[PDB]
């Protein structure tokens, strides 16, 4: 599920023409160089969402802390409910899309 | 630049 070569909108249309909903893969963040950003198709569109690397753990700068990002991926793949923005509306990951 | 999810956790 880590792509390492791509960007924000490559990885939008690489959900959109490979992936279904649900869809979802990790890959380097433009905005904070050295972290890594998760891309994630729901409802035919895809979104983004940061993950931090404090060098102690990783996490979604809240939530619980990881030890790796995979414990991370692992982890919210198994909690389909624990991803809740703002709005109320929860973010699934469900399909890593292999590279 | 892309969008990014505020998140409630």
């Amino acid at each position: 599920w880590f792509h390492p070569n791509i960007t924000g909108v490559e990885a939008e249309n690489l959900l959109l023409t490979r992936g279904v909903d649900g869809s979802f893969l990790a890959r380097p963040s433009k905005s904070n160089p050295g972290d890594f950003t998760l891309s994630v198709r729901r409802n035919g569109a895809v979104t983004h969402i940061k993950i931090q690397n404090t060098g102690d753990y990783y996490d979604l700068y809240g939530g619980e802390k990881f030890a790796t990002l995979a414990e991370l991926v692992q982890y919210y793949m198994e909690h389909h409910g624990q991803l809740k923005e703002k709005n109320g509306d929860v973010i699934e990951l469900k399909y890593p899309l292999n590279c | 630049q892309v969008e990014y999810l505020d998140l409630d956790l």
